[PDB]
């Protein structure tokens, strides 16, 4: 289709990811905002990495859950991209697959760790939208 | 005790933007409150929403104050409003059908 | 635009009672808006409820308005009362917890 | 024995009333909440209005109703969850898993409608 700068927009509550320089991650409503502008890339598939094309910046996930940016990609990027049933998309840390850890969205805006989230949630729902 | 609308659960509708993939299914919520207890309709882009303008037409249910309209194709795309009214007033709330 | 606190989810609030088995878990929520935006504080039987008046204490999540109490036992039947204010004014709501 | 079926889905005691509709209420002092349940279980009840004899009892479509007399759409399987909340299914109907349960604004679910999983199936009895 359109491999280009996406907008993750999760079904929660109607947010688009962000990765702020600060290095926190979070949703907006603002489609004028500079940081929800992202580019996706395997190999492979869907292994992917999610970059701020604003900044630079990865989408990664610690080890107790939470989600921040780093100036440089690795291991903690690397997530499970399944076109649900659905069809929306989900992410998995690849890290923390065996233990279900998806990237998800509070209907407040803020995220939600790894450890809250599981299948069937509306948080760990996403759809990329064209910018 | 005569009053005008006023909505019951403003934490529902801040989410805007409903992104769908079709062949999905959307439901548009405006929970209200009034006395008399108001009645609601649904605008599409800002004018009359009747059945007539969708293939397989859209159901509101008047006991949850929703909308809801099944299969979901490109031609849903809009804004779709929510009228609520009394006598005393009326409220509106809009949200964005974009189908993915 | 100054203005006094107001609930933004009347329908969660309709629920009055909890009644909850032991050793459950129980929630109470007070959305609310305001500008300022409001504070919020919790009594039990009408007064201050401290972390120290109850094994365990309490959790109250400001980011979502609530209260969360965990492991419930029969010393927590009661009234809570949610407390929400700005300088412009104060609203409040109570439930009723009963521990079968 | 006699108790007030407490619904935790949106806090109504089920409510059995003399035109034989069932729904729920949350006034205390209501006349048509006090219910009494029976066997012979093991769990599988009878669920009458103490002071007006109807029994509650799901008909072909889902939907309750109270009847004057007792009957094959009036027995519930009566489970106490892990949770500790009490589900009734009707016995007629259990191959399909229809619940008794509750809509948050007070009226009742259609078996069809309910599943494991919702607040809506989970009832608590409370002293009168
Ligand atoms: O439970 S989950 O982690 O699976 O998330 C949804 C259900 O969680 C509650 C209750 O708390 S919890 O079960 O212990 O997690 O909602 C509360 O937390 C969820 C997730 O928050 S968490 O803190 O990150 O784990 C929040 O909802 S959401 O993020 O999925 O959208 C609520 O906050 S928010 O409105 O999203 O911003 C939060 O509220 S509170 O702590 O009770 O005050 C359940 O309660 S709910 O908020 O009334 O829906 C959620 O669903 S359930 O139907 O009760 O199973
Ligand atoms: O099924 S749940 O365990 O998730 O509990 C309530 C959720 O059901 C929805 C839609 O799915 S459905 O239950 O299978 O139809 O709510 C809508 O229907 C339920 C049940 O009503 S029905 O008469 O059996 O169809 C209503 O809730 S309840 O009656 O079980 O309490 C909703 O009405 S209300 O919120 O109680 O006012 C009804 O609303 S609508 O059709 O969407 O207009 C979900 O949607 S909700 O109303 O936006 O909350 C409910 O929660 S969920 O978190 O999305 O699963």
């Amino acid at each position: 289709n359109y491999k280009k700068p996406k907008l993750l927009y999760c079904s929660n509550g109607g947010h688009f990811l962000r990765i702020l320089p600060d290095g926190t991650v979070d949703g907006t409503r603002d489609r004028s905002d500079q940081h929800i502008q992202l580019q996706l890339s395997a190999e492979s598939v869907g292994e992917v990495y999610i970059k701020s094309t604003e900044t630079g910046q990865y989408l990664a996930m610690d080890t107790d859950g939470l989600l921040y940016g780093s100036q440089t990609p690795n291991e903690e990027c690397l997530f499970l991209e399944r076109l649900e049933e659905n069809h929306y998309n989900t992410y998995i840390s690849k890290k923390h697959a065996e233990k279900n850890w998806f990237v998800g969205l509070k209907k407040n805006g803020s995220c939600k760790r790894g450890p809250r989230t599981h299948y069937g949630q509306k948080a760990i729902l996403f759809l990329p939208l064209p910018v | 005790n005569k009053r005008a609308p006023y909505w019951t659960n403003t934490e529902k509708m801040e989410k805007r933007l409903h992104a769908v993939p079709a062949a999905n299914t959307v439901k548009f919520r405006c929970p209200a409150g009034g006395n008399p207890m108001p009645t609601m309709r649904w605008l599409k882009n800002g004018k009359e929403f009747k059945q007539e303008h969708r293939i397989g037409g859209y159901k509101v249910r008047n006991q949850h104050w929703s909308l809801i309209m099944e299969s979901v194709v490109p031609s849903d795309k809009g804004n779709y409003t929510c009228v609520v009214e009394n006598e005393y007033g009326s409220i509106n709330h809009t949200y964005h059908l974009d189908v993915v």
